[PDB]
């Protein structure tokens, strides 16, 4: 009865919150319409006592309390992981590093800058493109991970082409792809001050060697929800229930 | 008509400044007049962007044919002053439209300041009535891409490049003051005026008025609620670089007249729970209005703007002196208070932005700058880490011309908003 | 009896070229693959007395001789368009424009800034994503070509997800992107002088919406090969015989 | 091996970064120089220098240090390297040639930067750099957007000391130079307690006019066809006399030049007389930023001059003496502004350099390479492209950072237009 909807860029999510404090989620691609995503996964669900929508799509929709993504994020991690200040969430277009205090408030954040847009969105095109079955453990065995281009999507798109037109093994190309990915966010999660301990959410918290390869580079310890697509709509619900 | 008769006459691409001004008015509708509670002396300035290549155009095509000249500069360094001592005119056109950029990007690198893209490709593509009426650029020596576009741009037009020194010891405001000598010399040159005590004091007392209208206006925004919105202030400080300088002061203390009677009886345009926010940074050149709209679109109030289309411009005077030695050297030292990121270190502007922060009751700092301008985006990491130790909300922002990442801009700045709250 | 091999960033071609002059093509998706792509379409050619390969995988085939895609783009569009001097080149991941002579030599070229590289495979991606299911004409009518950055695609990108996050329509995201995309290759096609009449070629002159707008901004006549896919292949092919 | 361990310690150079970023050179420099034939036998004493970059040389400076000298780290041509070395002190000029320090530069610097500047600033704060880390102040310029405002920053980690270039070159600005060279002078006289005079300052004078002269030396063989050395090698060369003790180096430059000399006069070169000859002009290059000359040079051309300040603009032009410390210090200062970088306006005896250089060595086309995000000289480029093909000088204009792996991007770009000029 409590519900809060992430309608992101990539994929939107619904999270409902029953009143003994249980909660379900569901999870579909957005597919470039929020609306109609957020239609379909509010359909079927009984009714709502209180809404809250946030991501990219939540203008448009219409409906329920509006509140960022950046909001909502902080409060869902909080419920995990009251004990850790700082969360680092990839998404299909954007990179948030958050600092929260002890009641899961937002004390400072900072987004990703132009140039960096898309980071996510291109790990999935060049993914299925490349075509990548190997496990991960394969991944964080390469010797050879080839460093490419840390600038933006589109540089290294160019080296991509230009690795693999070589001959370039997909495994080097990959490995490299996330561990020049890993290092990009380890600096950036350190943008508001070192953390001691790292929450890493959004969906690319799901790739396995990017969780290796950023915990090696922070140094510190890194915990992932447990079902990181989902955190920032959690969020969402409990402000939902809050308020 | 008339006017179609003057842009023709200036030598204006009609077809193209046609395709740049469509789509103007409904965005002034949608940012400006559809929005409640301006203050009733936004009339003069409404007016004023209604016909903004028509009236002023005429005055500046006027003078031409009395024997004044009319220089067009691009920095608040270019002293005014001397050029208005002569009867001549000073106007201010930095580029602050996408349209343009394209052209400017036939002879500049398209990673280069959209400022500089837009404001070459005015003149290449003669769409600017303003930039076809000049008779002389004065550029200047302060960042790599002015600098460098200015031996590019006097193809074109006239290019004067004034040097301003990289720093503010007694050896640089020497150097400094030498330079404005020089380019008095020119200006007398170009006009064929001499200056004297009298045409200089003038002049000086002109610019002066100004300004001085500016920091009034400026001064009544720390009244809580704000008596104006953020937007309208930016417009007026836009105008104020290609304004008439004596009815434009004339419109903006009647304006100031206005804001007090609302101050008077507590009006104002956002209730006083709304967040109060200082925009730092780079010049917003008109109709570059994207940030300030999309602030107070998410029910915040810009009330000040620590840039040179803001307090940079108008918070120094030229003190008097008795002569015309005096009175250069007052004004170069007027120009050299300046605190742009050109000059280093520049500590005097983090002291300006926390005087701001306090005088302003600011609950929450943005900085903005253009994209690919690197005195002020190297320079913001100075100034963010210094708000952080002061405990200041910071928000960095860059963006370009274009207007569609109004959604990523929005949730930054909504973010930031929900956090000072 | 004389091949030409172009391995391009997205599609693979080969024209070979018989002792009568006759000539015939294939191609095939390059798949990252340019080795493969290269040995599939010699599959079953028959007897070649010289070969040319040209294009990103010419770095990797291990026979036939190399000669970059901008000498056999220039040969081939000759051989179709011997009166025209000017060629543009859209492919997936590079742009040229090249200015010929009377014999089909380059006389002068200039390709894409590494800021605008991808334009082809992005408008390749995001028509996949949201514009199978329109006409043609009706984006070159479209009433509200909404203007899109042209610094990169990347900044595109991000343009494209705020605009149909707040319900933009798809054929006026498409007709934006077809507008914006043709004012920079005008713009870039005169890079070499003013042309009076220009080819466009690449898998890019395939879409006519893409023609009309170029057309319209640079004020010219623009003509599209038959098969703008293997005109580098068959200037490969000419130079195989011509050597 | 332990020797250098150790001395890579007592400087808390982060020893785990320091050896991943160092892991990859062998197999470049393998590639790129090593397995290159027809290179000349004294190449072999650079060839040592780059096994042991972080060894001999920084060892050799640690003993300076202990001995009570200095050690100064530069980014520009125009620092004095006369007054400095004049004191017994070093001068090291650290300009950032790998992508590698890029990410932790980016971490107080925006990303829209020149990669020399994120890279130099990301050797620092990562103690990635045992040359950075032995240094005891570093001599910054206001030159370029990025590197003025970068020096404020950089003060946090190590000391700098910002000498005002002017941006013109009127009589106003040479007058102006003169007395920042001056308060230099007696800057550096205040941090190693040596005062100049007569004897000394001549002394360094005479020492880098000496550097200056060989390379000059070995630039004037350039314009020899067949071409006796590869671009590549000489690159190299001039990137590393940045680092080296300027007398050995002399030496050995001046060795390699009576080698090269053999090769001259029995018509012996490392092409045929019908590759295309090669003028970059631009950026520097520093080491290890190899890209454009690989291949330039792997495509078959020859690369025969740099108009560059890692090339021709370093080394062209020597201090002419005078008797006394005051006259001296003119001379120096008059030296450096002979040095025409896009920094100034108008900047046009560039353009005569790269025309004069066009005859001098025969050049069939000339690469303007440029890094990403350098204003200065991206700016610049319009004009000189355009004069170039006015003068019907087949022109190419390049650009890219400190990645490795857009060859193919360059590769194509670079081998169609030597197909284009052959
Ligand atoms: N198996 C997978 N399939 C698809 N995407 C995956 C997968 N594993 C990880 N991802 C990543 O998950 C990302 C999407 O994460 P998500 O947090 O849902 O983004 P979003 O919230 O929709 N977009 P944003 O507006 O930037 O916050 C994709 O861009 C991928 O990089
Ligand atoms: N129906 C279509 N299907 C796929 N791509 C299409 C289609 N119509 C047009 N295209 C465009 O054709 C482009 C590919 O052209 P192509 O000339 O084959 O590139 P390429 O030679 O492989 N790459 P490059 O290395 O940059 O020269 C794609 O990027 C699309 O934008
Ligand atoms: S191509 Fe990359 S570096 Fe260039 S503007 Fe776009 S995101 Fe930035
Ligand atoms: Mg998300
Ligand atoms: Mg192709
Ligand atoms: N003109
Ligand atoms: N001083
Ligand atoms: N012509
Ligand atoms: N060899
Ligand atoms: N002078």
């Amino acid at each position: 009865m409590f519900a809060g909807l992430d309608l992101g860029s990539t994929n939107s999510k619904l999270v409902i919150i029953k009143e003994d404090g249980s909660y379900t989620f569901k999870v579909v691609p957005t597919r470039y319409e929020p609306v109609k995503a957020g239609e379909l996964l509010l359909k079927n669900t009984g009714e709502i006592r209180n809404l809250v929508v946030t991501g990219y799509g939540r203008v448009a929709f219409n409906r329920g309390k509006v509140v960022t993504e950046i909001t909502c994020q902080a409060r869902g991690c909080h419920e995990l992981f009251p004990e850790v200040d700082y969360i680092l969430d990839l998404g299909g277009q954007d990179a948030k590093i958050i600092k929260k205090d002890g009641q899961g408030r937002v004390v400072n954040f900072l987004m990703n800058d132009k140039c960096a847009a898309g980071t996510g969105r291109f790990l999935e095109i060049i993914l299925t493109a490349i075509g990548d079955d190997y496990r991960d453990e394969d991944l964080i065995n390469e010797e050879n991970a080839v460093p490419i281009n840390s600038m933006c999507t589109v540089f290294a798109e160019s080296e991509v082409i230009s690795l693999l037109a070589r001959g370039t093994s997909k495994r080097a190309v990959i490995a490299g792809l996330f561990k020049t990915t890993a290092k990009r966010l380890a600096k950036f999660a350190e943008s508001l001050g070192k953390p001691r301990k790292l929450i890493f959410t959004g969906g690319g918290a799901k790739y396995p060697a990017l969780r290796l390869f950023l915990q090696k580079e922070m140094g510190v310890e890194v915990v992932v929800p447990p079902e990181p697509s989902v955190t920032a709509a959690l969020g969402a619900a409990l402000i939902a229930r809050e308020t | 008509m008339d006017n179609r008769e003057l842009w023709k006459v200036l030598n204006v691409d009609l077809e193209k400044h046609d395709e740049f001004l469509a789509p103007v008015p409904a965005v002034y509708r949608e940012l400006f007049l559809n929005r409640p509670n301006r203050p009733r002396a936004m009339a003069y300035f409404d007016a004023v962007v209604g016909d903004i290549h028509g009236i002023r155009v005429h005055e500046l095509y006027n003078l031409k044919q009395e024997g004044k000249k009319v220089f067009a500069t691009f920095c608040v360094y270019v002293p005014e002053e001397i050029i208005n001592a002569t009867g001549s005119a000073c106007i201010g056109l930095c580029g602050g439209a996408q349209y343009t950029v394209p052209a400017g990007e036939t002879v500049l690198p398209r990673n280069l300041c959209p400022l500089i893209k837009s404001a070459m490709g005015f003149k290449i593509e003669r769409i600017c009535p303003y930039f076809q009426v000049a008779d002389y650029v004065v550029g200047e020596t302060t960042c790599d891409g002015k600098k460098k576009a200015w031996e590019i741009l006097n193809e074109y037009i006239p290019v004067y490049v004034m040097e301003l020194p990289q720093k503010k010891e007694e050896r640089d405001r020497k150097f400094w003051e030498e330079e404005i000598k020089d380019f008095a010399q020119f200006v007398e040159e170009k006009t064929g005026v001499k200056l004297n005590a009298e045409n200089l004091r003038a002049g000086i007392e002109k610019i002066n008025k100004k300004r001085k209208a500016l920091k009034r206006l400026s001064d009544l925004r720390k009244h809580n609620p704000a008596p104006i919105h953020g937007l309208d202030v930016l417009l007026i400080n836009q105008l104020a670089f290609f304004d008439d300088p004596e009815r434009f002061a004339t419109k903006v203390n009647e304006l100031c007249d206005e804001l007090e009677e609302r101050v008077a009886k507590g009006e104002g345009v956002v209730s006083k729970d709304a967040p109060r926010i200082l925009i730092t940074g780079t010049p917003q050149p008109i109709p570059h209005w994207k940030i300030h709209a999309l602030i107070e679109g998410a029910g915040g109030v810009v009330v000040g703007e620590e840039t040179c289309i803001g307090e940079r411009y108008f918070k120094d005077l030229v003190e008097p002196a008795a002569d015309v030695e005096g009175m250069l050297k007052n004004i170069a030292a007027r120009s050299l208070k300046v605190n742009c990121a050109c000059f280093t270190p520049n500590t005097g502007r983090l002291e300006d932005i926390l005087s701001m922060v306090q005088k302003l009751q600011v609950d929450g700092v943005i900085h903005y700058s253009l994209q690919f301008c690197q005195p002020y985006g190297v320079e913001s990491y100075l100034v963010g880490r210094e708000l952080e130790r002061r405990n200041i909300p910071f928000l960095k922002l860059e963006s370009d011309f274009s207007e569609e990442d109004q959604g990523q801009l929005k949730t930054r700045i909504e973010a930031f908003l929900e956090m000072i709250k």
